[PDB]
């Protein structure tokens, strides 16, 4: 079948800035008849379906806005968008339409580099609801901050905590660019109730010093 | 308008069938060619069937020849895949999408999970605002399989500010995840909050009022 290959994988450009993804086939997509090179372009934004942007290697659909180009010939083809805003932020893929099957580049992440914004910290102290189940969920919550470069460490009584907490990060945000992040301590009824100091102390590029939120149990 | 709408996703048993629609409106359906492709979760677009304007022409991904079958009823204004002997490597997001020049007004898509695991409601608990301008509050859904769940805050009157997680696979093998939201401290002492929970898989709605 027909190989389509994307680079680079990921990406990060400035905002206002220019955006250049290429996309190479393993063969020739041009239908001599029609005169056309049968590619397509699609954006896929956070949690969203694919938008077709471009179709027969350079014509856009219409509502994309002009800052979106297709380019190329042949074996090689280029998406460029220039003047770079924040709802850019996606993976971007290339699509061959010349013969089945109709394969996909592996797609580009586009990251969208905004000036540094320090994360709003936030503690969550696990439910009385959760406790009575026998678990503890202990929350801690990074908001709207950009990098996505973050340290997050838990502290009980002061001893640093290991093995025991996880993280999930969202998507970068189509409006501020920013990320946000938790991360979940999680420990037994008994366990928690031998300690009383429960921290979360956040290190980013943000803020002056690493912050620090806690509660007594 | 023009409307794709792809729904008979569900957790599925490997070897399995499952047959998936893909319901079209606003448009003349049986002039256009229709095609699924599907989406591992955290993964790329991968195509996986065609067919032309009445279905005399079919095609497949390698991955999936042989076991899936791809049809239309023009009448009906939908479009079907038919997946038998389901793996593992089955388990996406399936969309359809109608042609032209390439592949548009791709629909939401359906969630196709492929596993023996058993289905599992979530428990939902609060994250309650401390008295210690913004306030920041949520609600945990812990421990359930398979995906998806869907968060709403106060009915879907409350959007701004609000930030659900990314599900993540715990130690157990259940997924947990917490959305949060920041709302001004000067509302706390009047203004309710209730995360609305749907985990469809296992009928389980939870509305749950997170207070101070």
């Amino acid at each position: 079948d027909i190989q389509l290959t994307q680079s680079p994988d990921s990406l990060a450009v400035s905002l206002g800035e220019r955006a250049t993804i290429n996309c190479k086939s393993s063969q020739s997509i041009f239908r001599t008849s029609r005169n056309k090179n049968l590619l397509n372009w699609y954006q896929q934004r956070p949690g969203q379906p694919p938008r077709l942007l471009i179709h027969w290697a350079s014509t856009r659909k219409s509502g994309v806005p002009d800052r979106f180009s297709g380019s190329g010939f042949g074996t090689d083809f280029t998406l460029t968008i220039t003047s770079l805003q924040a709802e850019d932020v996606a993976i971007y893929y290339c699509q061959q339409y010349f013969s089945p099957p109709y394969t996909f580049g592996q797609g580009t992440k586009l990251e969208i580099k905004r000036t540094v914004a320090a994360p709003s910290v936030f503690i969550f102290p696990p439910s009385d609801e959760q406790l009575k189940s026998g678990t503890a969920s202990v929350v801690c919550l990074l908001n709207n901050f950009y990098p996505r470069e973050a340290k997050v460490q838990w502290k009980v009584d002061n001893a640093l905590q290991s093995g025991n907490s996880q993280e999930s990060v969202t998507e970068q945000d189509s409006k501020d660019s920013t990320y946000s992040l938790s991360s979940t301590l999680t420990l037994s009824k008994a366990d928690y109730e031998k300690h009383k100091v429960y921290a979360c102390e956040v290190t980013h590029q943000g803020l002056s010093s690493p912050v620090t939120k806690s509660f007594n149990r | 308008e023009v409307q794709l709408v792809e729904s008979g996703g569900g957790l599925v048993q490997p070897g399995g069938s499952l047959r998936l629609s893909c319901s079209a409106s606003g448009f003349s359906f049986n002039s256009f060619w229709m095609h699924w492709v599907r989406q591992v979760p955290g993964k790329g677009l991968v195509w996986i069937s065609f067919t032309n304007n009445e279905g005399t022409t079919t095609a497949y991904a390698d991955s999936v020849r042989g076991r899936f079958i791809i049809s239309r009823d023009n009448a009906k204004n939908t479009l079907y895949l038919e997946m038998n002997n389901l793996r593992g490597e089955d388990t996406a997001v399936y969309y359809c999408a109608r042609g032209d020049g390439g592949l548009d007004d791709w629909g939401q898509g359906t969630l196709v999970t492929v596993s023996s695991a058993s289905t599992k409601g979530p428990s939902v608990f609060p994250l309650a605002p401390s008295s210690k301008g913004t306030a920041a509050l949520g609600c945990l859904v812990k421990d359930y399989f398979p995906e998806p769940v869907t968060v709403s805050w106060n009915s879907g009157a409350l959007t701004s500010g609000v930030h659900t997680f990314p599900a993540v696979l715990q130690s157990s093998g259940l997924y947990s995840l917490s959305s949060v939201v920041t709302v001004p401290s000067s509302s706390l002492g009047t203004q309710t909050y209730i995360c609305n929970v749907n985990h469809k898989p296992s009928n389980t709605k939870v509305d749950k009022k997170v207070e101070p």
